[PDB]
Protein backbone atom coordinates (compact mmCIF):
# COMPACT_ATOMS: atom_id res chain seq x y z
CA UNK A 1 0.00 0.00 0.00
CA UNK A 2 2.89 2.39 0.97
CA UNK A 3 4.42 1.22 -2.58
CA UNK A 4 2.10 3.92 -4.48
CA UNK A 5 3.46 6.19 -7.09
CA UNK A 6 4.77 9.36 -5.35
CA UNK A 7 4.63 12.53 -7.94
CA UNK A 8 3.68 16.23 -8.92
CA UNK A 9 0.86 16.41 -11.52
CA UNK A 10 2.18 18.26 -14.61
CA UNK A 11 -0.11 15.68 -16.64
CA UNK A 12 -2.89 13.65 -14.73
CA UNK A 13 -2.39 10.93 -16.75
CA UNK A 14 0.34 8.53 -16.88
CA UNK A 15 1.53 6.67 -19.61
CA UNK A 16 3.75 4.57 -17.87
CA UNK A 17 3.35 3.99 -14.38
CA UNK A 18 6.21 4.99 -12.04
CA UNK A 19 6.72 1.77 -10.65
CA UNK A 20 6.95 0.50 -13.84
CA UNK A 21 9.33 2.60 -15.38
CA UNK A 22 11.27 1.75 -11.59
CA UNK A 23 10.88 -2.45 -13.05
CA UNK A 24 10.82 -2.93 -9.37
CA UNK A 25 8.50 -6.21 -8.15
CA UNK A 26 7.66 -4.65 -5.11
CA UNK A 27 5.63 -7.17 -2.59
CA UNK A 28 4.25 -6.64 0.84
CA UNK A 29 7.29 -7.30 2.98
CA UNK A 30 9.49 -5.19 0.97
CA UNK A 31 10.73 -2.20 2.99
CA UNK A 32 10.46 0.72 1.08
CA UNK A 33 12.88 3.56 1.75
CA UNK A 34 11.75 7.33 2.67
CA UNK A 35 14.45 9.59 3.98
CA UNK A 36 13.63 13.51 4.15
CA UNK A 37 16.70 15.83 5.18
CA UNK A 38 15.99 19.76 5.65
CA UNK A 39 18.45 22.45 7.28
CA UNK A 40 17.58 25.73 7.88
CA UNK A 41 19.97 28.69 9.01
CA UNK A 42 19.96 32.62 9.60
CA UNK A 43 23.00 34.17 9.90
CA UNK A 44 24.15 37.06 11.99
CA UNK A 45 27.51 38.40 11.71
CA UNK A 46 29.46 37.82 15.26
CA UNK A 47 31.15 40.99 14.04
CA UNK A 48 28.65 43.61 15.55
CA UNK B 1 -30.11 0.73 -31.48
CA UNK B 2 -28.00 -1.44 -32.16
CA UNK B 3 -25.11 0.55 -33.97
CA UNK B 4 -25.36 2.88 -30.81
CA UNK B 5 -24.76 -0.48 -28.62
CA UNK B 6 -21.90 -1.27 -30.54
CA UNK B 7 -20.28 2.15 -30.58
CA UNK B 8 -20.76 2.77 -26.68
CA UNK B 9 -19.60 -0.81 -26.41
CA UNK B 10 -16.33 -0.48 -28.55
CA UNK B 11 -15.74 2.96 -26.15
CA UNK B 12 -16.48 0.84 -22.77
CA UNK B 13 -13.95 -1.56 -24.17
CA UNK B 14 -11.11 0.80 -24.90
CA UNK B 15 -11.63 2.17 -21.44
CA UNK B 16 -11.74 -1.22 -20.09
CA UNK B 17 -8.21 -2.23 -21.92
CA UNK B 18 -6.57 0.82 -20.56
CA UNK B 19 -7.42 0.34 -17.37
CA UNK B 20 -6.66 -3.28 -17.43
CA UNK B 21 -3.08 -1.76 -18.74
CA UNK B 22 -2.53 0.17 -16.05
CA UNK B 23 -3.48 -2.59 -13.31
CA UNK B 24 -1.19 -4.72 -14.88
CA UNK B 25 2.31 -2.42 -14.26
CA UNK B 26 1.39 -1.87 -10.70
CA UNK B 27 2.44 -3.95 -7.38
CA UNK B 28 -0.76 -5.61 -6.13
CA UNK B 29 -1.50 -8.04 -3.54
CA UNK B 30 -4.23 -10.37 -4.70
CA UNK B 31 -6.63 -7.79 -6.61
CA UNK B 32 -5.54 -8.21 -10.10
CA UNK B 33 -7.17 -10.96 -11.12
CA UNK B 34 -10.26 -9.76 -9.04
CA UNK B 35 -10.20 -5.93 -10.91
CA UNK B 36 -10.26 -7.94 -14.49
CA UNK B 37 -12.65 -10.10 -13.64
CA UNK B 38 -14.95 -7.39 -12.55
CA UNK B 39 -14.31 -5.99 -15.61
CA UNK B 40 -15.10 -8.81 -17.67
CA UNK B 41 -18.36 -9.07 -16.08
CA UNK B 42 -18.99 -5.76 -16.92
CA UNK B 43 -18.64 -5.96 -20.47
CA UNK B 44 -21.21 -8.96 -20.37
CA UNK B 45 -23.49 -7.38 -18.57
CA UNK B 46 -23.09 -4.38 -21.18
CA UNK B 47 -23.80 -6.71 -24.21
CA UNK B 48 -27.06 -8.10 -22.22
CA UNK C 1 20.51 48.19 -0.06
CA UNK C 2 20.45 45.29 -2.20
CA UNK C 3 18.55 41.90 -1.56
CA UNK C 4 19.99 38.56 -3.55
CA UNK C 5 16.93 36.12 -3.89
CA UNK C 6 17.75 33.09 -5.84
CA UNK C 7 15.45 29.79 -5.85
CA UNK C 8 16.75 26.50 -7.51
CA UNK C 9 14.05 23.69 -6.73
CA UNK C 10 14.11 20.72 -8.69
CA UNK C 11 11.66 17.77 -8.54
CA UNK C 12 12.94 14.63 -10.79
CA UNK C 13 11.50 11.09 -11.18
CA UNK C 14 10.97 9.32 -14.48
CA UNK C 15 8.58 10.39 -17.25
CA UNK C 16 10.36 13.11 -18.08
CA UNK C 17 7.69 15.02 -19.03
CA UNK C 18 6.60 14.51 -14.95
CA UNK C 19 10.58 15.91 -14.17
CA UNK C 20 10.79 19.85 -14.41
CA UNK C 21 13.93 21.58 -14.04
CA UNK C 22 12.73 25.03 -11.88
CA UNK C 23 15.29 28.17 -11.26
CA UNK C 24 13.92 31.34 -10.45
CA UNK C 25 16.37 34.98 -9.22
CA UNK C 26 15.59 38.00 -7.78
CA UNK C 27 18.17 41.14 -7.79
CA UNK C 28 17.56 44.04 -6.25
CA UNK C 29 19.88 47.87 -5.68
CA UNK C 30 18.86 50.78 -4.09
CA UNK C 31 21.50 53.58 -3.23
CA UNK C 32 20.20 56.37 -0.32
CA UNK C 33 20.14 58.89 -4.09
CA UNK C 34 17.16 56.62 -5.20
CA UNK C 35 17.93 55.49 -8.60
CA UNK C 36 16.59 51.81 -8.11
CA UNK C 37 17.37 49.12 -10.71
CA UNK C 38 15.17 45.71 -10.26
CA UNK C 39 15.63 42.52 -12.36
CA UNK C 40 14.13 39.20 -12.44
CA UNK C 41 14.23 35.96 -14.60
CA UNK C 42 12.43 32.35 -13.76
CA UNK C 43 13.04 29.54 -15.99
CA UNK C 44 11.51 26.23 -15.76
CA UNK C 45 12.31 23.04 -17.56
CA UNK C 46 10.13 20.38 -18.07
CA UNK C 47 10.10 18.17 -21.12
CA UNK C 48 6.35 18.69 -21.73
CA UNK C 49 6.63 22.50 -21.44
CA UNK C 50 8.94 25.33 -21.19
CA UNK C 51 8.16 28.59 -20.54
CA UNK C 52 10.84 32.01 -20.22
CA UNK C 53 10.78 35.16 -18.31
CA UNK C 54 12.75 38.34 -18.01
CA UNK C 55 12.16 41.42 -16.36
CA UNK C 56 14.13 44.18 -15.52
CA UNK C 57 12.68 47.49 -14.25
CA UNK C 58 15.23 50.82 -13.99
CA UNK C 59 13.76 53.70 -12.08
CA UNK C 60 16.16 56.88 -12.03
CA UNK C 61 13.45 59.27 -10.83
CA UNK C 62 11.69 61.02 -13.65
CA UNK C 63 12.76 58.76 -15.89
CA UNK C 64 11.34 54.69 -15.71
CA UNK C 65 12.11 52.08 -17.60
CA UNK C 66 10.26 48.81 -17.85
CA UNK C 67 10.98 45.95 -19.77
CA UNK C 68 9.75 42.27 -19.73
CA UNK C 69 9.11 39.36 -21.81
CA UNK C 70 7.30 36.10 -21.87
CA UNK C 71 7.95 32.79 -24.07
CA UNK C 72 6.04 29.78 -23.65
CA UNK C 73 6.35 27.03 -26.14
CA UNK C 74 4.62 23.68 -26.33
CA UNK C 75 5.80 20.83 -28.10
CA UNK C 76 4.35 17.18 -28.71
CA UNK C 77 3.69 14.87 -31.45
CA UNK C 78 0.67 16.13 -33.11
CA UNK C 79 1.25 19.71 -32.67
CA UNK C 80 3.79 22.57 -31.07
CA UNK C 81 2.79 25.90 -29.64
CA UNK C 82 4.46 29.14 -30.02
CA UNK C 83 3.63 32.05 -28.56
CA UNK C 84 6.27 34.94 -27.43
CA UNK C 85 5.63 38.63 -26.02
CA UNK C 86 8.47 41.03 -25.69
CA UNK C 87 7.36 44.26 -23.58
CA UNK C 88 9.18 47.75 -24.04
CA UNK C 89 7.78 50.71 -21.88
CA UNK C 90 9.62 54.08 -20.86
CA UNK C 91 8.13 56.85 -18.77
CA UNK C 92 10.62 60.28 -18.95
CA UNK C 93 7.73 62.91 -19.63
CA UNK C 94 5.69 61.34 -22.28
CA UNK C 95 3.96 57.54 -21.73
CA UNK C 96 5.46 55.37 -24.58
CA UNK C 97 4.37 51.49 -25.14
CA UNK C 98 5.28 48.54 -27.22
CA UNK C 99 4.39 45.34 -26.73
CA UNK C 100 4.61 42.67 -29.32
CA UNK C 101 2.57 39.51 -29.10
CA UNK C 102 3.85 36.63 -31.58
CA UNK C 103 1.71 33.67 -31.79
CA UNK C 104 2.35 30.55 -34.06
CA UNK C 105 0.79 27.25 -34.21
CA UNK C 106 1.47 23.62 -36.42
CA UNK C 107 -1.46 21.32 -35.84
CA UNK C 108 -1.29 18.05 -37.46
CA UNK C 109 -2.98 14.69 -36.50
CA UNK C 110 -2.52 12.36 -39.94
CA UNK C 111 -5.12 10.02 -38.24
CA UNK C 112 -8.06 11.84 -40.55
CA UNK C 113 -5.43 13.82 -42.70
CA UNK C 114 -5.64 17.01 -40.53
CA UNK C 115 -2.77 20.09 -41.04
CA UNK C 116 -3.22 23.15 -39.24
CA UNK C 117 -1.29 26.20 -39.13
CA UNK C 118 -2.01 29.70 -37.75
CA UNK C 119 0.83 32.24 -37.39
CA UNK C 120 -0.56 35.46 -35.55
CA UNK C 121 1.43 39.02 -34.39
CA UNK C 122 -0.50 41.16 -32.41
CA UNK C 123 1.41 43.95 -31.91
CA UNK C 124 0.26 47.81 -30.14
CA UNK C 125 2.42 51.02 -30.48
CA UNK C 126 1.13 53.56 -28.25
CA UNK C 127 1.88 57.55 -27.19
CA UNK C 128 0.22 58.96 -24.77
CA UNK C 129 0.94 62.88 -24.43
CA UNK C 130 -0.92 65.85 -22.79
CA UNK C 131 -2.46 67.13 -25.73
CA UNK C 132 -2.06 64.20 -27.91
CA UNK C 133 -2.82 60.76 -28.26
CA UNK C 134 -0.74 58.34 -30.98
CA UNK C 135 -2.64 55.13 -30.98
CA UNK C 136 -2.48 52.18 -33.87
CA UNK C 137 -2.00 48.63 -34.39
CA UNK C 138 -1.99 46.44 -37.22
CA UNK C 139 -4.25 42.96 -36.70
CA UNK C 140 -2.04 40.96 -38.80
CA UNK C 141 -2.75 37.14 -39.57
CA UNK C 142 -2.77 34.20 -41.97
CA UNK C 143 -3.76 30.85 -42.21
CA UNK C 144 -4.47 27.72 -44.10
CA UNK C 145 -5.51 24.38 -43.03
CA UNK C 146 -7.05 21.34 -45.35
CA UNK C 147 -9.42 18.46 -43.49
CA UNK C 148 -12.06 16.15 -45.13
CA UNK C 149 -14.71 18.45 -44.03
CA UNK C 150 -12.91 21.69 -43.86
CA UNK C 151 -10.12 23.00 -45.63
CA UNK C 152 -9.42 26.89 -46.12
CA UNK C 153 -6.42 29.41 -46.63
CA UNK C 154 -6.08 33.08 -46.95
CA UNK C 155 -4.57 36.11 -44.90
CA UNK C 156 -6.46 38.43 -42.67
CA UNK C 157 -5.03 42.32 -42.45
CA UNK C 158 -6.27 44.90 -40.20
CA UNK C 159 -4.63 48.16 -39.19
CA UNK C 160 -6.51 50.33 -36.89
CA UNK C 161 -5.60 54.09 -37.24
CA UNK C 162 -6.41 56.36 -34.24
CA UNK C 163 -4.88 60.01 -33.16
CA UNK C 164 -5.69 63.15 -31.33
CA UNK C 165 -4.57 66.75 -31.31
CA UNK C 166 -6.24 69.82 -30.35
CA UNK C 167 -10.03 69.53 -30.85
CA UNK C 168 -9.66 67.53 -33.73
CA UNK C 169 -10.63 63.53 -33.69
CA UNK C 170 -8.91 61.19 -36.24
CA UNK C 171 -9.34 57.81 -36.63
CA UNK C 172 -9.07 55.18 -39.64
CA UNK C 173 -10.30 51.86 -40.14
CA UNK C 174 -9.21 49.25 -42.76
CA UNK C 175 -9.48 45.77 -42.97
CA UNK C 176 -8.37 44.01 -45.98
CA UNK C 177 -9.33 39.61 -45.86
CA UNK C 178 -8.48 37.38 -48.28
CA UNK C 179 -9.35 33.81 -48.46
CA UNK C 180 -10.22 31.18 -50.71
CA UNK C 181 -14.41 31.38 -50.82
CA UNK C 182 -14.53 35.30 -49.26
CA UNK C 183 -12.86 38.32 -50.27
CA UNK C 184 -13.33 41.31 -48.88
CA UNK C 185 -12.24 45.07 -48.81
CA UNK C 186 -13.12 47.45 -45.72
CA UNK C 187 -12.48 51.21 -45.40
CA UNK C 188 -14.01 53.27 -42.54
CA UNK C 189 -12.85 57.16 -42.57
CA UNK C 190 -14.36 59.51 -40.01
CA UNK C 191 -13.13 62.91 -38.87
CA UNK C 192 -14.95 65.38 -36.91
CA UNK C 193 -13.14 69.20 -36.12
CA UNK C 194 -14.34 70.23 -33.21
CA UNK C 195 -18.15 71.51 -33.40
CA UNK C 196 -17.39 72.36 -37.21
CA UNK C 197 -17.99 69.50 -39.33
CA UNK C 198 -18.36 65.59 -39.53
CA UNK C 199 -16.84 63.40 -42.35
CA UNK C 200 -17.79 60.37 -42.47
CA UNK C 201 -17.15 57.72 -45.32
CA UNK C 202 -17.57 53.93 -45.47
CA UNK C 203 -16.26 51.62 -48.22
CA UNK C 204 -17.23 48.39 -48.00
CA UNK C 205 -16.91 45.54 -51.11
CA UNK C 206 -17.88 41.96 -50.93
CA UNK C 207 -16.60 39.47 -53.02
CA UNK C 208 -18.32 36.14 -53.11
CA UNK C 209 -18.63 33.75 -56.26
CA UNK C 210 -21.28 32.27 -54.94
CA UNK C 211 -23.60 34.90 -54.22
CA UNK C 212 -22.22 37.24 -56.96
CA UNK C 213 -21.48 40.30 -55.94
CA UNK C 214 -22.39 43.39 -53.60
CA UNK C 215 -21.18 46.91 -53.55
CA UNK C 216 -22.08 49.34 -50.82
CA UNK C 217 -20.41 52.81 -50.68
CA UNK C 218 -22.06 55.94 -49.12
CA UNK C 219 -20.68 59.28 -47.73
CA UNK C 220 -21.21 61.66 -45.06
CA UNK C 221 -20.79 65.75 -44.58
CA UNK C 222 -22.43 67.54 -41.65
CA UNK C 223 -21.78 71.08 -41.12
CA UNK C 224 -22.66 72.33 -37.54
CA UNK C 225 -23.88 76.07 -36.36
CA UNK C 226 -25.73 76.29 -39.93
CA UNK C 227 -27.49 72.91 -39.59
CA UNK C 228 -26.79 71.55 -42.62
CA UNK C 229 -26.62 68.00 -43.29
CA UNK C 230 -26.17 66.47 -46.93
CA UNK C 231 -25.04 62.67 -46.70
CA UNK C 232 -25.08 60.25 -49.99
CA UNK C 233 -26.39 56.61 -49.48
CA UNK C 234 -25.99 54.26 -52.60
CA UNK C 235 -25.99 50.99 -52.44
CA UNK C 236 -25.56 47.38 -55.41
CA UNK C 237 -26.27 44.28 -54.51
CA UNK C 238 -25.84 41.07 -57.71
CA UNK C 239 -27.38 38.00 -56.30
CA UNK C 240 -26.37 34.87 -57.50
CA UNK C 241 -27.29 31.37 -56.91
CA UNK C 242 -30.52 29.97 -55.01
CA UNK C 243 -31.54 34.22 -55.26
CA UNK C 244 -30.63 35.62 -58.94
CA UNK C 245 -31.55 39.63 -59.07
CA UNK C 246 -30.31 43.10 -58.51
CA UNK C 247 -31.27 45.19 -55.36
CA UNK C 248 -30.59 48.96 -55.87
CA UNK C 249 -30.99 51.23 -52.86
CA UNK C 250 -29.94 55.07 -53.43
CA UNK C 251 -30.46 57.25 -50.46
CA UNK C 252 -30.50 61.08 -50.99
CA UNK C 253 -31.50 64.10 -49.13
CA UNK C 254 -30.15 67.56 -48.11
CA UNK C 255 -31.02 69.27 -44.77
CA UNK C 256 -30.71 73.05 -44.84
CA UNK C 257 -31.96 75.72 -43.00
CA UNK C 258 -36.02 76.41 -43.82
CA UNK C 259 -35.07 73.61 -46.57
CA UNK C 260 -35.68 69.66 -46.44
CA UNK C 261 -35.68 67.40 -49.06
CA UNK C 262 -35.20 63.26 -48.48
CA UNK C 263 -35.05 60.96 -51.84
CA UNK C 264 -35.09 57.07 -50.76
CA UNK C 265 -35.22 55.12 -53.42
CA UNK C 266 -35.61 51.13 -53.06
CA UNK C 267 -35.78 48.62 -55.58
CA UNK C 268 -35.28 44.76 -56.58
CA UNK C 269 -36.57 42.31 -58.85
CA UNK C 270 -35.98 38.81 -57.41
CA UNK C 271 -36.65 35.22 -58.80
CA UNK C 272 -36.01 32.96 -56.02
CA UNK C 273 -35.39 29.57 -56.85
CA UNK C 274 -37.45 27.43 -54.01
CA UNK C 275 -37.58 23.47 -53.91
CA UNK C 276 -39.17 21.60 -56.36
CA UNK C 277 -37.75 23.94 -59.25
CA UNK C 278 -40.98 26.78 -58.29
CA UNK C 279 -39.94 30.02 -58.26
CA UNK C 280 -41.41 33.68 -56.58
CA UNK C 281 -41.45 36.54 -58.58
CA UNK C 282 -40.96 39.43 -56.05
CA UNK C 283 -40.70 42.64 -57.94
CA UNK C 284 -41.62 45.47 -56.06
CA UNK C 285 -41.02 49.67 -56.52
CA UNK C 286 -40.60 51.44 -53.24
CA UNK C 287 -40.14 54.89 -53.95
CA UNK C 288 -40.06 58.28 -51.31
CA UNK C 289 -40.15 61.43 -52.08
CA UNK C 290 -40.57 64.27 -49.31
CA UNK C 291 -39.86 68.41 -49.54
CA UNK C 292 -40.34 70.32 -46.47
CA UNK C 293 -40.74 74.29 -46.45
CA UNK C 294 -41.92 76.77 -43.48
CA UNK C 295 -44.85 77.80 -45.60
CA UNK C 296 -45.17 74.51 -47.81
CA UNK C 297 -44.46 71.12 -47.84
CA UNK C 298 -45.25 67.81 -49.41
CA UNK C 299 -44.90 63.93 -49.21
CA UNK C 300 -45.21 61.58 -51.73
CA UNK C 301 -45.30 57.65 -51.50
CA UNK C 302 -45.29 54.99 -54.11
CA UNK C 303 -45.90 51.22 -53.70
CA UNK C 304 -46.14 49.00 -56.40
CA UNK C 305 -45.24 45.48 -55.11
CA UNK C 306 -45.97 42.42 -57.33
CA UNK C 307 -45.27 38.63 -56.44
CA UNK C 308 -45.51 35.84 -58.96
CA UNK C 309 -49.14 36.76 -60.58
CA UNK C 310 -50.33 38.90 -57.66
CA UNK C 311 -49.60 42.65 -58.69
CA UNK C 312 -50.90 45.69 -56.09
CA UNK C 313 -49.78 49.37 -56.79
CA UNK C 314 -50.24 51.47 -53.75
CA UNK C 315 -50.06 55.41 -54.28
CA UNK C 316 -50.50 57.96 -51.74
CA UNK C 317 -49.67 62.20 -52.51
CA UNK C 318 -50.21 64.70 -50.46
CA UNK C 319 -49.08 68.43 -50.52
CA UNK C 320 -49.39 71.95 -48.57
CA UNK C 321 -50.01 74.60 -50.22
CA UNK C 322 -51.93 78.07 -49.61
CA UNK C 323 -53.46 77.97 -52.61
CA UNK C 324 -54.82 74.18 -52.78
CA UNK C 325 -55.28 71.54 -50.73
CA UNK C 326 -54.09 67.71 -51.42
CA UNK C 327 -56.07 64.37 -50.33
CA UNK C 328 -56.45 61.57 -52.59
CA UNK C 329 -55.75 57.95 -51.49
CA UNK C 330 -55.27 55.40 -54.40
CA UNK C 331 -56.06 52.24 -53.74
CA UNK C 332 -55.33 49.26 -56.18
CA UNK C 333 -54.56 45.55 -56.13
CA UNK C 334 -55.37 42.58 -57.50
CA UNK C 335 -55.20 38.64 -56.59
CA UNK C 336 -55.56 35.79 -59.51
CA UNK C 337 -57.61 33.09 -58.02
Amino acid sequence: LLDSPIKVPLLLSEPINIIDALEMRDAVEKPQEFTIVAFVKYDKNQDV
Amino acid sequence: LSQVYSKVHNGSEILFSYFQDLVITLPFELRKHKLIDVISMYRELLKD
Amino acid sequence: AGIAASITAKGESKLEVLNFDFQANAQLSNPKINPLALKESVKFSSKYLRTEHGSEMLFFGNAIEGKSNTVASLHTEKNTLELSNGVIVKINNQLTLDSNTKYFHKLNIPKLDFSSQADLRNEIKTLLKAGHIAWTSSGKGSWKWACPRFSDEGTHESQISFTIEGPLTSFGLSNKINSKHLRVNQNLVYESGSLNFSKLEIQSQVDSQHVGHSVLTAKGMALFGEGKAEFTGRHDAHLNGKVIGTLKNSLFFSAQPFEITASTNNEGNLKVRFPLRLTGKIDFLNNYALFLSPSAQQASWQVSARFNQYKYNQNFSAGNNENIMEAHVGINGEANL
